[PDB]
């Protein structure tokens, strides 16, 4: 992970131990122009002109950063999961599309052919580990 | 961690992916001749179970079902 | 005419002088840094504290901590429990005292027994305390806790009951 | 007035004999 | 018989409690 | 009915015998939580621990059964007495331990190994702290038997 971070004297809103010990994501854009944009907890800081790059306690934080950073007019923002063990992923556009707009090579995950309606009674699956919305 | 399940009556309305904080939510194709878009449940270990996804579902009722469960760090939103 | 108005905005200024601080150079991390934080004061005071300060084995720290506690909580018992008007006020005092010491070092124990998360860093002392982050130091802490703890209340109790004499 | 000591002495030397099968029983249950 | 409460009630009220939450505590925290 | 008694482990060549009084869960929990066998603990705070229990526990037959029983310097005597003992004790162990130890041995009650007792040095660290809790535990004891009456006089 290569970026500026955006600089602000600090907050207590912020990572935690749970950063070192668990895990921690971190959030990269790009922009072109140097602005001032609220941190996704507490305060305001001023994003650099090329390859910003912020650590976040959460996921959420960083999609919820996504959306301001779009009304910006910047959507090259990209999420990743840092591991106590170093390890980096990529997490948020795992394809490189976004989630909303369709690719072939996704696929169907937890899908009901049948309606809610048709769920089975609860009474006819007890004592067996099934649950009825499956 | 949480459920998310999708039904027969999707229509591709996208809004469930909007809405998601989390991502947990993501827009396939279908190789049926109803559309190019069904909403899938990929990666529920994100899911918070915030329920923004079954508010921005205009079916008769939901074709997306969040089934509440186990808990987890994530799911509970702990950044402690 | 302007008498500070044109000295704002200059680094010269004394007022634009900073003095808090992000924690460490990482302003992404919780702390910040602040004279109650990070002075030199604070940082002496608080790393070579018994629990902090260098080189030192678990069961001494124990019993620096042990004299403190077991001599502080003398007091509390003795001229204000029950019985503190009357000749064996003080002896109340040292019963009541190291019982506390008592069901103190049960928490410790406790604590200990779990295996225990973690110490962790901070401004005021960046390096880890000691070898506290192991069930085995953990235990000898709480057997100096103990000793010290009956040994301070004791020591109020002589100085206490024989302040006449002294 | 109140009953012997020896006879109150007894009750409590009985009260043992629940309180294990008590036991017993508990620990059976949370298998 | 009266040395009897004297000796039972404090058990009750500490030595019981002091023995089930250490049990109990270190129970639920196992691995 | 169960057979309750069974060979030590899976081998029946081996001398020891599963019985209620060697392999039960409780008798089990005790013994090896005790401090000679309790996990995590360091060869210093074993010893602390026995010495504590056994300096309040020799207290007692020399003050209420030795001589000058019926006198006013009776408790002295069992703090006095109580510490030579315990004086005899830590030598026995600083020569056991100074002499090479054969070793700890492990059993049916304690199937994994004591603890680190199979060196010098734990046996020493073990012996510095039987002098200081043994040495505190009768001081204990001789304080509550002297002052009972105040303490009850409260
Ligand atoms: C009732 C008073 C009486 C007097 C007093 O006790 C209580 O004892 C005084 C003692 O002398 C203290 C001084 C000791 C020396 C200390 C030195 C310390 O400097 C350090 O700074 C570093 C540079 O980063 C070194 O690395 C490092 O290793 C280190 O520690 C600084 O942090 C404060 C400190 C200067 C002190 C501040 C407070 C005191 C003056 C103490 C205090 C007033
Ligand atoms: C009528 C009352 C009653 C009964 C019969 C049971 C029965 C049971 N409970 Mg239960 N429970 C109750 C009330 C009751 N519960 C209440 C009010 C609560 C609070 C919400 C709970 C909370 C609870 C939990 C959280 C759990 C159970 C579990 C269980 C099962 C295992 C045995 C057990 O309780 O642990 C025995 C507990 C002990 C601490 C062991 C010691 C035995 C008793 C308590 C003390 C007796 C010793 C005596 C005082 C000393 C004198 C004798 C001495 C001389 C030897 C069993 C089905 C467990 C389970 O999963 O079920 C399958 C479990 O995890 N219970
Ligand atoms: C249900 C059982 C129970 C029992 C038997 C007691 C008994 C007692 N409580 Mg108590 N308490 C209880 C529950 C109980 N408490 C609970 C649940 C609470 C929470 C609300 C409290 C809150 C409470 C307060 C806030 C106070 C007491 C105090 C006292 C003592 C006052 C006696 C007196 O008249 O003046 C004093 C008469 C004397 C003869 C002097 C007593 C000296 C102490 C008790 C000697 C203790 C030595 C001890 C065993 C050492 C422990 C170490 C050992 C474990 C190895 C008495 C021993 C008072 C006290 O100060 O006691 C010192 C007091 O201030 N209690
Ligand atoms: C309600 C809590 C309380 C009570 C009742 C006491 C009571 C007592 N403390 Mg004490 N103390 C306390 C809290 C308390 N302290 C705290 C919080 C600390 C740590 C900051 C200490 C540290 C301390 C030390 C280091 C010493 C005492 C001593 C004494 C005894 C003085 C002798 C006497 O009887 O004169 C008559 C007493 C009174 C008429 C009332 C109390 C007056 C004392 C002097 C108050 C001192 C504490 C101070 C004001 C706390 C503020 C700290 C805060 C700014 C951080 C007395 C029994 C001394 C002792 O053992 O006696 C030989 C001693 O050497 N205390
Ligand atoms: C089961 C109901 C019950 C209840 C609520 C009580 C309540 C009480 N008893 Mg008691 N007792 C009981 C049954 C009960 N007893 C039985 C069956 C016996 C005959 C063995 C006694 C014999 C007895 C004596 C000899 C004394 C008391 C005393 C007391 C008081 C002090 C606290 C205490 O429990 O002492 C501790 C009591 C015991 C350990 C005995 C209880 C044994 C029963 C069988 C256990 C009940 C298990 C319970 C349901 C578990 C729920 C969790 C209190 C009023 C004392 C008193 O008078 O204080 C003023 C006292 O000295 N009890
Ligand atoms: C002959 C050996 C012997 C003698 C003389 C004593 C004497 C004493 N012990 Mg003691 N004790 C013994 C063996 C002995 N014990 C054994 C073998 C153990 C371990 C099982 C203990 C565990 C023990 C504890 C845990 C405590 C004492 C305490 C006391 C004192 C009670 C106060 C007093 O004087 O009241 C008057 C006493 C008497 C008139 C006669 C002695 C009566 C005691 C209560 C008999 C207890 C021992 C028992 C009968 C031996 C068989 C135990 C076996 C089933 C394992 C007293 C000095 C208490 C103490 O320090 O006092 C404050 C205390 O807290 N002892
Ligand atoms: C000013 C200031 C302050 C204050 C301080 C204080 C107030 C102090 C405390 C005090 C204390 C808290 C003290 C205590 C002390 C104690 C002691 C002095 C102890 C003693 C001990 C002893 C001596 C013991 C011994 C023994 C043993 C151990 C065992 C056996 C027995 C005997 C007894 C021998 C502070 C820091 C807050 C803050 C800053 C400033
Ligand atoms: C029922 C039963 C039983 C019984 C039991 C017994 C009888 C017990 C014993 C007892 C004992 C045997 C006890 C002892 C204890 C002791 C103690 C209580 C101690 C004390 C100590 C102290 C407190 C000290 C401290 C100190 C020090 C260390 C140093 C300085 C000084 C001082 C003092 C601070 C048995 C197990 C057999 C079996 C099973 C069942
Ligand atoms: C201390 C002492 C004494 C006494 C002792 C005795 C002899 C006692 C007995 C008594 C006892 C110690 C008792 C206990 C109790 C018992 C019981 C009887 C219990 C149990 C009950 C039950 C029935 C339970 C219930 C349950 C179940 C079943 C299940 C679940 C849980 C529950 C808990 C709910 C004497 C004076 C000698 C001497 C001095 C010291
Ligand atoms: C310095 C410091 C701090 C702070 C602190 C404070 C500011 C406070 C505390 C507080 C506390 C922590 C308190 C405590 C208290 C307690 C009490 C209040 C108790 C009492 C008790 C009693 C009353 C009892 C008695 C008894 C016994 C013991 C036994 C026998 C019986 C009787 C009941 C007698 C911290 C943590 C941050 C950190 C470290 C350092
Ligand atoms: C529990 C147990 C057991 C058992 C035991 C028994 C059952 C018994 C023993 C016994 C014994 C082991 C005994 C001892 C005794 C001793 C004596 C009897 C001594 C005495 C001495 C004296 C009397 C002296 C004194 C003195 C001194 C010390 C110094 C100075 C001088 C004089 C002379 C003063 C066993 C081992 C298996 C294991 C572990 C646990
Ligand atoms: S009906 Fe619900 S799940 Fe289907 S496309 Fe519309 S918002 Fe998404
Ligand atoms: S409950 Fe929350 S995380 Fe789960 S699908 Fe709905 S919006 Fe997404």
């Amino acid at each position: 992970l290569s970026g500026k971070t955006p600089l602000f004297a600090g907050s207590t809103g912020g990572l935690l131990t749970k950063a070192v010990e668990e895990e921690k994501y971190a959030i990269t854009w790009t922009s072109p122009k140097a602005q001032v944009f609220e941190l996704p907890t507490g305060g305001a800081a001023t994003m650099h002109e090329g390859e910003n790059l912020l650590y976040i306690a959460r996921k959420e934080y960083g999609i919820a950063l996504g959306g301001q950073l779009r009304k910006f007019k910047i959507t090259n923002y990209k999420i990743y999961r840092i591991l106590p063990s170093g390890e980096t992923t990529f997490i948020h556009p795992a394809d490189g599309v976004f989630p909303e707009k369709v690719n072939a090579g996704r696929e169907k995950v937890r899908f009901n052919a049948r309606s809610i309606g048709e769920n089975p009674n609860p009474s006819q699956v007890k004592f067996s580990g099934k649950a009825t919305y499956d | 961690s949480h459920t998310v399940k999708i039904y027969d009556t999707c229509i591709g309305c996208t809004q469930c992916v909007r809405a998601c904080p989390t991502d947990v939510l993501e827009m396939v194709p279908w190789d049926g001749c109803k559309a190019a878009q069904v909403a899938s449940s990929p990666r529920t270990e994100d899911c918070v179970g915030c329920k923004r996804c079954e508010t921005a579902c205009p079916t008769d009722f939901l074709s997306i079902r969040v089934y509440l469960g186990a808990e987890t760090t994530r799911s509970m939103g702990l950044a402690y | 005419a302007q008498a500070v108005d044109a000295s704002k905005n200059l680094p010269s200024d004394p007022r634009n002088r900073e003095v808090v601080f992000p924690a460490g150079r990482d302003p992404q991390w919780g702390n910040l840094e602040t004279p109650v934080n990070a002075s030199p004061l604070v940082k002496w005071f608080i790393n070579n504290l018994p629990a902090y300060r260098p080189g030192l084995t678990p069961f001494r720290r124990g019993l620096e901590v042990g004299m403190a506690h077991g001599y502080f909580l003398f007091g509390p018992f003795a001229k204000l429990g029950p019985l503190r008007d009357a000749a064996n006020a003080n002896l109340a005092g040292l019963l009541g005292a190291i019982g506390l010491v008592v069901l103190f070092t049960l928490a410790l124990s406790l604590y200990a027994n779990s295996n225990p998360p973690t110490a962790l860093a901070s401004v005021t002392v960046p390096n880890p305390p000691d070898a506290f982050q192991s069930k085995e130091g953990w235990n000898n802490f709480a057997s100096a806790f103990l000793i010290g703890g009956i040994g301070g209340a004791v020591v109020a109790y002589f100085l206490t009951s024989n302040l006449a004499l002294i | 007035s109140s009953i012997s000591d020896t006879q109150v002495y007894i009750a409590l030397v009985v009260a043992l004999i629940p309180g294990l099968l008590a036991w017993r029983l508990a620990t059976e249950l949370y298998k | 018989a009266s040395f009897l409460s004297s000796i039972f009630v404090p058990v009750i009220g500490w030595v019981v409690p002091i023995a089930t939450f250490s049990f109990l505590f270190l129970y639920i925290e196992r691995e």
